[PDB]
Formats: structure tokens, C-alpha cells, sequence
RNA sequence: CUGGUUAAUUCCGUUAACGAACGAGACCUCAGCCUGCUAACUAGCUAUGCGGAGCCCUCCGCAGCUAGCUUCUUAGAGG
């Protein structure tokens, strides 16, 4: 067997609890999945089923970027990797499996678009479409996890393992799940 | 780099020497130490007089000017093979004419109307305002083809330009020609090339 | 055993002085043609031309290699002024064909410049 | 004998691989290649198809690129091993197949266009 | 040979001429190669002892070529098939079990010519690229068949169209080319020793597609083209090309020796396929499926081969069957139909075994299959 | 005008029009233009030596236009 990954972590162990995020979050590519990084052009079709993914290669990825200046993915994928071990030795538990728990929890069920039309302005809230969601969720745990390294001795591997957990836990502590509640208060009740 | 100045500064001074000049354009090529300069004009009569110190003393020139090695040169008349993909002449005869005036819109068509008649297919006649003295109003005309910009790199395009001091304002200038290609045949205009063929019955007949 | 420093010794023939003979035995060999155009469509007709020579006249010489590329590219907004957008690239190659003989006769010598079939191509006899 | 070169090529940098084999060692730049590219997820890339394959002793490599940085040198290495064992066996064309081949990928820099700042985000103002 | 339909008349004196000399020449040649036809193979054919039980079926099915399958030719060991597709890649397959022994990335599209040397060493083919490039065959375990002393042989001024091999290696090419002409190559140093040109009918003016060596002493050799000729060019003496037919209206864009090397079949892209008799120097057979309601999607086409025995055509065509034929009676004995169940593809190429026992088909559908027959009679 | 399509009076299908130019595309350009090769070697690989190194087994260096071919280099063709 001999599992790769960083060379110490499985993947197709990883459960995704949520059905239709499920089908959209691939842990399995053409042989199996892996992760080493790289770019690969699928574009952007419509309606259905559309891409392959890698959730790692976004998170990294979320990383680089946000936030802010100056970083490369080289260091972005060694955040990512301290991060996944520093999650495992506090969860006892596969930190790409704490990953999708706290995507699942910080990706929210719907949005709120903001429409001029007539004299006025609505909000009359949206859909949400599920890569979009993967990644709003990604976004605000990397977000939360720069903004609490910015301002805290905490390494960021440490502050994105700090903000992942607390995701993946449903603890409003964290920047990610407090942002997810916050859009679906607000896309829930602008009707 | 060094290879390369000497064909700039080379072919700036045959331009200058060979501006305003009643013959017709002017190659140069020079091989050790020796310059071919090859005029395609009829009054190579002034330029050469025979033996004398006329012939010598306009190169000789160049030699000193920038370039090298003791001797000597040549001088070779020509011809011209149907004027247009380049001369002087061609030029001038509009000056020639843009001297004295003529109904100004005469000499556009009509320098036009000669060159098409041997064929050209397209040519391109454009003059500067200032047309009776008044403000400017620049003038076209332009018959049958004719491209330098877009078709193919290669479609053989005589292009020029010339200057014209009246006494009272200038008049600019750019006749443009595209005809058949520097004589030999080689035929080759605006792509695609197409051509099947008719028939076919067949029994001897074809490539194509 | 052991003992090893290396020369060429054929004999003959090295890259140095390609050796042949008579005429006391040819002591001047090492050639060098280096031709140099704006424009590859006649360089390339002229350039295979030597190569046929040096095949007919003795001993066989080497055919045309041709090396690296000098470009100055130079893009001026012309100008307006103002002009600073749209602005150029016209980008000139200057393209140089190196072509050995194998021995330096005499005779390749003299036939060779006698008829030289450069137009734009210009050629240089060279030269220790 | 044996030595079988099948010549890739996919980004800058050339890689000649003349395979001998014997032991699962790696050489680049005919020195040992977890030390060469010490500190790199990107080298074990390169590891995935001397291991997983269930070969292992069957690959020594030895491999020599040469010019351009640290990142680009994984994906041509691996090419050429895979290339050379389905010319042989047919039965091992499921292992160059399903294991990932061929791009030239051809988005290496892209040309600069005036005006850009870098050399296609046009300027600020104008 | 071939009486031609009254046409309207002209009133020209210079044409007049023009119908004087070439009919002068034609009818006075019609008249001697014509009076050797005693009868015709099909009337004569009539009272024949029959045939046997035909049983040819798919017995296994192979797969490999990446791309569309271009060509094959079968070894003189009865075992090797090899095969060549416009990917580039040339294979040697073991056909029964259907094992990969060898594989070469070889070079061109349009590398359709994939050649078996009757030593058995070596292959040839070629195509787009203007050469022929050989190789040969070893039981090393390494196989990389790229470098092992290949060669580029030939240069042709365009693409090459064919290659055969004669009964030997030393005579390792005759060719027929897209650069027109037809060349005879020795081997080793690659100069063309002698070159063969002729015309538009008659020679070959235009591209030869195929040409296919005769059986025998394999003095001449037949070609086919473009120009809708069958040209049998004498290799042997002085070079005239000798010995013509052209009954064809369109390509003959093959042409095959029978083993008794008294026919061959013309398979051209005109919507027949033909026998001409080169010993007689008529045509003796017409293939023909003659009722309007008997039309596939492309009238026949492209490729013919020859059973050991001659008595049966096996062919492919543009339109995805073979129809089998008795050669001598001028009857179908039967219907090949292969493969999908919706929509066609080319056949192209068809080649028989050595021994004859079966043959390969390769298809544009990507896929081969090697039909045989075992027994004198049928299975059990 | 229309109907459709497309970056594109782009092409098609209609049409009181039938053409026709000029732009666009085509073209020369560069990115991967590669690829098996034809071409030569800068150079690369590879061979053979030899100065040594670990303890010709393994490894570095350079040696001779010394041997050949090649991803490099290079021009072409094709592709």
C-alpha cells in the first residue's frame, strides 16, 4: 500500500458527510488521488458536475494569498504541511479529514447578492453553487488564520491549524464558522 | 555590429547623393575595396564624360568620406526594366510637373492613368493641401488593387514618397505601384494561390 | 600498463592544421569563412555552393553550421508626442554561417573567390 | 547492453537518462538525489514511480539536469523512465498509461506587450 | 480490350487526324493480346468441381496502434504481422495470443507501408516524411528499436506512397513514390542506380499509391496510380516500361500479384474492383455489383489480396465489409461484416498469411482482427 | 434590409441585384513549435584514458576535432 500524501497520510479514508458537497469535493483523481502541486487547465462548464479538485491544492493555495504580500506557494505548501501535522497532534485524527469538517461547517447553504433594480436596491439572496462554497469557506479559515497570525505570536501553520479546529468543531471562536452563520442569518431572513 | 554601421552609413549618403537628381535609383554594393553603384538612368552621360576627372572625382568621395583601401572603382550604365518598383524618375516627372503646375488634379490621375496601362493592376497617387492656397485638404485617388499593409509580406510593392518646393507652399507626396515582380517571373500576390484544373477526360493531360 | 598523455596522430589530420600535400607539404591550413546577411533565403543557396567545391577539388571539407542569433530590437511610441501605448517592435536578425574546409589549398583558395556569388552576403577570408 | 533513452522534454532544462538496472539509487548531477533537492515536496514527485509501480528494485537511475531553478526539474526526470518500459512490454503500458504523461504544458512566459507594468497589466493611468 | 461507346462526331479535318493515328496504333495492338481469350474464367468455370465449405471467422481479436491502422503485411515465418498506423509507431505483433514483441516510433504520418523483408529481419516503411527507414529485428531484452543501425535509406521530392520488397534483401527497394517517379535503390551505400520514367496513361505521370511485385523470377513488376493505369514495367532489360492496362476510370490505387502470377487484382477506388490477366493482356473478370438496390454507403474500393490458392478475393472497402468472391465462377461465395452496430468506417488494408491458413484486417474503428479457417472442410 | 452563425459585410441561407476593393482571417512572427530525422558542431551524452577518492568495484576532474550520434545548439523539411 504505502501511502503518499506528504508521505505520512491517507486520503481515501476521508469521509464527506454533506451528499451534495460530496460529489464536488474530489479526494480521488484518475489513478487515486495525491498531493503534489501543480496547475492543470479544465476551464469552466456549466450547470453540472464541471472539474476535478483538490481541496489541499485550494487551501495552500487560499494561503500564498490571503493574506498578505510577499509569500510564495513554496512556503504556502509548507504552512499547509506544519499546519496538518500540528492539527493531527491535537485531534488524534487525519487533517485532511479536519479540513473537509471544517469546510463542511464554514461553507454556507446560501448567499446574499445585492440587485439595483427598479428605484432600489435588494438583496434578495442566492444560491451558492458548491465550489463556491468550498472556497468561501477556505477563504474565511485562511483570512481568520492571517488575521490571528498578524496580530498574535501564534505561528499561522499554528493559527490555520487554531482556526481549521475550531471550524471543524462549530466554535463561533473561529473566523470561518462565525462568518458562515453570519451570510445564512442574513441570506435567511432577506426574503 | 560593427559589420552592420557600414550598411547604414553606406546607405544614407547614396540616398542623399541620388535625391532631387534626373536619372533614376541607385544600388550599391561594395566588394573588397570597390564600389559597383549601378544607376538605371539615361543621362548617364554627365555623371561619366569618359578618362576626364568628372567620373573619379563624386567617388572617390565616398572613399574618403567613410570607407576604404587604395584604388580605385567602376562605373557601370544601365537600363531600367518597366520603371515603377523603383527609379527617381518616377518621382521627379511629378515634380516636373508640380514646378510650373498643370491642373493639379491632372497630373494625380494621369501619372495614375500611364503606369496601369503597362499593367500595375493597382496604384496609389497621394498629394498634400494647400490646393489654391487655401487651407488644407490632403488628396487621394487610388485605381484598381494596390496593398503594402495587410496582404502578404510579399506582395511587391513599389512605395515611395518625394518632396515638392513650390514657390508658395509645399507639396508632400506618396505614389504607391504593385505589378509583376523584378524581371524574371515569380508571380506570387495575395494568398491563398488557387487553380484546379478544367478537364480531365483524359488519356494525356495534367499535374495540376 | 600506466602512462597516458593523449595527442591525435592518425596519422594524419588534427583540427589545428589539417595536414596534406605537396608544395613542400602544405603548412598553412586552418580556414575560417564567416558569412554574415540580413537575409537567409540567398545565404543558404550560396553557402551549400562551398561545400560541393571542397567535395571536387581533392579532399573533402565540411558543410554549413550555423550559429546563435544577434537581434537589436528597438520599440519607440514614435512619437506624438503624447504617444505611450501602441508602440514597436520591429525586430531585426542578423544571421552568421561559419563553413570550414578540411584542408586550405591553394587552389580551393583561388577558385573560390573568383566567383563569389554574394549579393547581400558578405564574406570574409581569414586568416591565422 | 542495456541503456535505453527516450528524450522528453516539457519546461527549460535536459535531462539524458542511460538506465542500468540494478538498485533503487538515484543520481542527478551524478550525486545522491534526496541530499541534492534536501528540503522539497516537489522532489518526492520524482520518488512516486520507484516506489508505487511494486518495482522497486528494477529502476537505478541515473539522471543529470542541467540549468533553470529548483521547482522545474520533477517533471521531466519521471518522463523518460516511463516511456522506455512500454516499448518493451506491452503489458506495462497500463503503468506509463495511468500514471500520468506528456505536457509540454507551453505557459512558460508569455511575451511583454508595451506599456504593461509587468508586461500585460497596462498601467495605472494611462 | 475495353470497346468504347459511340460518340457524337465532330467536324474538324485536324481532330480526324487525331483519331487516325491513335485509333491506327490501339486497334492494330487490340488485335493480337484479344485472340488468346479462348473463353472467359466464368463461362468456362461453369461446370466446375466445387468449392469447399468457406469457414472464416474472427478467432482472435488485437489492439495496440494508437491511432487508426493504416496497413499490415504478414512475415514468411507464418507468425509475425506487422503493422504500421499514422501515429508514427510500427508494431510487431504475434497475432494468436496477439503478443507485442517489438515496437518502434518510427516516423510519419501517412506511414501506411509497412513491408515484412522475406529474410524476416527487418521492416520498412515511410511516408509524409520522404524516407524509409529499416530496421532490424533482435531478442534483446532492452528494445530500444530507434538507434539499432536504422538508416535512412531514401529521399524522395514528396511523400512516399509505397515500398515493397522483391523475393530478396539485396534488391531491398523498388518504389513507387509521390515525387512520381519509380525508383530501383541498392541498399547499403542509398544511391539510385537506375530511375524509371514514363507518362499519364502508360507509365506513371502521378503518384504511384501502390505498386506490387510480380511471382515468379519477379522480372517485372506491376504498379498501380493515379493516372488509372496498371503498368508492368520491364526491371530486367532496357527499362521500357512493357506492358500496360488501363481499364480503369479511377485510381488504381492498388494493385496485388496473384501467387500463380497470371492476374492481378486492381483494386482501385473506382467503384469497381477489376481483374486484368497480364499473360493474356485482357480484362477477365469484372466485379461488379450490378442492382441498384445492392448499394452500400461508398460503392467498392480501396485494397484486394489473393487466398494461397487464388480461387478466393478477399478485399476491403471504404464501406466497412468485405464481400468474398470466386474468382473463376464470378460469383460472391459470401459476406464478411465486422464490428459496430450503427455507423461505418474504412477498411483499409487486408493482407494474407504466408502459409495461407488466415488473414488480418486492420480498421479505422482502432481495433484489428485475424480471421482463419482450419481443416479442408468445415469445423469439425 | 432579412434568417442564422461568429472576435470578424466571417461564412452560409434568402433577397432587385450581380459583382468588385480594402480592413479582418490567410500571411511572416514567437510561445512547446515538438518529434523520429536530414545537416554540422558550439555543447551534451557516451566511450576509452589518467590524476586520485571510498574501501576501474563506486566517484570527481581534465586529456585527444580521439570515436560516434543527440534531447542542447542550429537551419530545413515535414508534422
Amino acid at each position: 500500500q504505502v501511502v503518499k500524501l506528504f508521505n505520512c497520510w491517507s486520503f481515501e479514508d476521508v469521509q464527506v458527510n454533506d451528499i451534495s458537497l460530496a460529489d464536488y469535493l474530489a479526494v480521488s483523481s484518475t489513478k487515486h488521488a495525491t498531493y503534489l502541486p501543480h496547475t492543470a487547465g479544465r476551464y469552466s462548464a456549466k450547470r453540472f458536475r464541471k472539474a476535478q479538485c483538490p481541496l489541499v491544492e485550494r487551501l495552500t493555495n487560499s494561503l500564498m494569498m490571503h493574506g498578505r504580500n510577499n509569500g510564495k506557494k513554496i512556503m504556502a505548501v509548507r504552512i499547509v504541511k506544519h499546519a496538518m501535522e500540528i492539527i493531527h497532534l491535537l485531534t488524534d485524527a487525519n487533517p485532511i479529514q479536519v479540513i473537509v469538517d471544517a469546510i463542511i461547517n464554514s461553507g454556507p447553504r446560501e448567499d446574499a447578492t445585492r440587485i439595483g433594480s427598479a428605484g432600489a436596491v435588494r438583496r434578495q439572496a442566492v444560491d451558492i453553487s458548491p465550489l463556491r462554497r468550498v472556497n468561501q469557506a477556505i477563504y474565511l479559515l485562511t483570512t481568520g488564520a492571517r488575521e490571528s497570525a498578524f496580530r498574535n505570536i501564534k505561528t499561522i501553520a499554528e493559527c490555520l491549524a487554531d482556526e481549521l479546529i475550531n471550524a471543524a468543531k462549530g466554535s463561533s471562536n473561529s473566523y470561518a464558522i462565525k462568518k458562515k452563520d453570519e451570510i445564512e442569518r442574513v441570506a435567511k431572513a432577506n426574503r | 555590429v560593427s559589420d552592420g554601421v557600414f550598411y547604414a552609413e553606406l546607405n544614407e549618403m547614396l540616398t542623399r547623393e541620388l535625391a532631387e537628381d534626373g536619372y533614376s535609383g541607385v544600388e550599391v554594393r561594395v566588394t573588397p575595396m570597390r564600389t559597383e553603384i549601378i544607376i538605371r538612368a539615361t543621362r548617364t552621360q554627365n555623371v561619366l564624360g569618359e578618362k576626364g576627372r568628372r567620373i573619379r572625382e563624386l567617388t572617390s568621395v565616398v572613399q574618403k568620406r567613410f570607407n576604404f583601401l587604395e584604388n580605385g572603382v567602376e562605373l557601370y550604365a544601365e537600363k531600367v526594366v518597366n520603371r515603377g518598383l523603383c527609379a527617381i524618375a518616377q518621382a521627379e516627372s511629378l515634380r516636373y510637373k508640380l514646378l510650373g503646375g498643370l491642373a493639379v488634379r491632372r497630373a494625380c490621375y494621369g501619372v495614375l492613368r500611364f503606369v496601369m496601362e503597362s499593367g500595375a493592376k493597382g496604384c496609389e497617387v497621394i498629394v498634400s493641401g494647400k490646393l489654391r492656397a487655401q487651407r488644407a485638404k490632403s488628396m487621394k485617388f487610388k485605381d484598381g488593387y494596390m496593398i503594402s499593409s495587410g496582404q502578404p509580406v510579399n506582395e511587391y510593392i513599389d512605395a515611395a514618397v518625394r518632396h515638392v518646393l513650390l514657390r508658395q507652399g509645399v507639396l508632400g507626396i506618396k505614389v504607391k505601384i504593385m505589378l509583376d515582380w523584378d524581371p524574371k517571373g515569380k508571380l506570387g500576390p495575395t494568398t491563398p494561390l488557387p487553380d484546379l484544373v478544367t478537364i480531365h477526360p483524359p488519356k494525356e493531360e495534367n499535374e495540376l | 600498463m600506466a602512462a597516458a598523455d593523449v595527442a591525435y596522430a592518425p596519422p594524419m589530420k588534427s583540427g589545428k592544421i589539417g595536414f596534406e600535400s605537396s608544395q613542400e607539404v602544405q603548412h598553412r591550413i586552418r580556414i575560417t569563412l564567416s558569412s554574415k546577411s540580413v537575409k537567409n533565403l540567398e545565404k543558404v543557396c550560396g553557402d551549400l555552393v562551398k561545400g560541393a567545391k571542397d567535395k571536387s577539388l581533392k579532399v573533402k571539407g565540411p558543410v554549413r553550421m550555423p550559429t546563435k542569433v544577434l537581434h537589436i530590437t528597438t520599440r519607440k511610441s514614435p512619437c506624438g508626442e503624447g504617444t505611450n501605448t501602441w508602440d514597436r517592435f520591429e525586430m531585426r536578425v542578423h544571421k552568421r554561417v561559419i563553413d570550414l574546409v578540411s584542408s586550405a589549398d591553394v587552389v580551393k583558395q583561388i577558385t573560390s573567390i573568383t566567383i563569389e556569388p554574394g549579393v547581400e552576403v558578405e564574406v570574409t577570408i581569414s586568416d591565422q | 547492453a542495456v541503456s535505453y533513452c527516450k528524450p522528453g522534454r516539457g519546461l527549460i532544462k535536459v535531462n539524458g537518462v542511460p538506465i542500468e538496472l540494478i538498485r533503487p539509487e538515484m543520481l542527478r548531477l551524478k550525486a545522491f538525489e534526496p541530499i541534492l533537492l534536501a528540503g522539497r515536496s516537489r522532489f518526492k514527485d520524482i520518488d512516486m514511480r520507484i516506489r508505487v509501480r511494486g518495482g522497486g528494485k528494477t529502476s537505478q537511475i541515473y539522471a543529470i539536469r542541467q540549468a533553470i531553478a529548483k521547482a522545474l526539474v520533477a517533471y521531466y526526470q519521471k518522463y523518460v523512465d516511463e516511456a522506455s518500459k512500454k516499448e518493451v512490454k506491452d503489458i506495462f503500458a497500463r503503468y506509463d498509461r495511468t500514471l500520468l504523461v506528456a505536457d509540454p504544458r507551453r505557459c512558460e512566459p508569455k511575451k511583454f506587450g508595451g506599456r504593461g507594468a509587468r508586461a500585460r497589466f497596462q498601467k495605472s493611468y494611462r | 480490350m475495353a470497346s468504347v461507346a459511340e460518340l457524337k462526331e465532330k467536324h474538324a479535318a485536324a481532330t480526324a487526324s487525331v483519331n487516325s493515328l491513335r485509333e491506327r496504333l490501339r486497334q492494330r495492338r487490340q488485335t493480337l493480346l484479344d485472340t488468346d481469350v479462348e473463353k472467359y474464367s466464368k463461362a468456362q468455370g461453369r461446370t466446375a468441381v466445387s468449392f469447399n465449405p468457406t469457414d472464416l471467422v474472427c478467432c482472435r481479436t488485437l489492439q495496440g496502434h494508437s491511432g487508426k491502422v493504416y496497413s499490415l503485411d504478414w512475415t514468411p515465418e507464418k507468425n509475425w504481422i506487422v503493422s504500421a498506423s499514422q501515429d508514427g509507431r510500427l508494431i510487431v505483433w504475434n497475432a494468436l495470443t496477439s503478443q507485442k514483441t517489438h515496437a518502434i516510433k518510427l516516423h510519419c504520418p501517412w506511414v501506411m507501408e509497412c513491408a515484412f523483408a522475406p529474410n524476416g529481419q527487418s521492416v520498412a516503411c515511410g511516408g509524409l516524411d520522404s524516407a524509409c527507414s529499416i530496421f532490424n529485428l533482435s531478442s534483446q531484452a532492452d528494445r530500444d528499436g530507434n538507434m539499432p543501425v536504422s538508416r535512412v535509406l531514401t529521399g524522395h521530392k514528396g511523400y512516399a506512397s509505397s515500398c515493397q520488397y522483391v523475393p530478396d534483401q539485396e534488391t531491398r527497394l523498388i518504389t513507387g513514390s509521390g515525387d512520381q517517379t519509380c525508383v530501383l535503390w541498392d541498399v547499403t551505400t542509398g544511391q539510385r542506380i537506375s530511375i524509371f520514367g514514363s507518362e499519364f496513361p502508360s507509365g506513371h505521370t502521378a503518384d504511384v499509391l501502390s505498386l506490387s511485385i510480380n511471382s515468379l523470377n519477379a522480372n517485372m513488376f506491376i504498379s498501380g496510380s493515379c493516372d488509372t493505369t496498371v503498368r508492368l514495367w520491364d526491371l530486367r532489360i532496357t527499362s521500357r516500361a512493357v506492358r500496360t492496362y488501363h481499364g480503369h476510370e479511377g485510381d488504381i490505387n492498388s494493385v496485388k500479384f496473384f501467387p500463380d502470377g497470371q492476374r492481378f487484382g486492381t483494386g482501385s477506388d473506382d467503384g469497381t474492383c477489376r481483374l486484368f490477366d497480364m499473360r493474356t493482356g485482357h480484362q477477365l473478370q469484372v466485379y461488379n455489383r450490378e442492382p441498384d438496390r445492392n448499394d452500400n454507403e461508398l460503392p467498392i474500393v480501396t485494397s484486394v489480396a489473393f487466398s494461397i490458392s487464388g480461387r478466393l478475393l478477399f478485399a476491403g472497402y471504404s464501406n466497412g465489409d468485405c464481400y468474398v468472391w470466386d474468382t473463376l465462377l464470378a460469383e460472391m461465395v459470401l459476406n464478411l461484416g465486422t464490428l459496430q452496430n450503427s455507423h461505418e468506417g474504412r477498411i483499409s488494408c487486408l493482407g494474407l498469411s504466408s502459409d495461407g491458413s488466415a488473414l488480418c484486417t486492420g480498421s479505422w474503428d482502432k481495433n484489428l482482427k485475424i480471421w482463419a479457417f482450419s481443416g479442408h472442410r468445415k469445423i469439425v
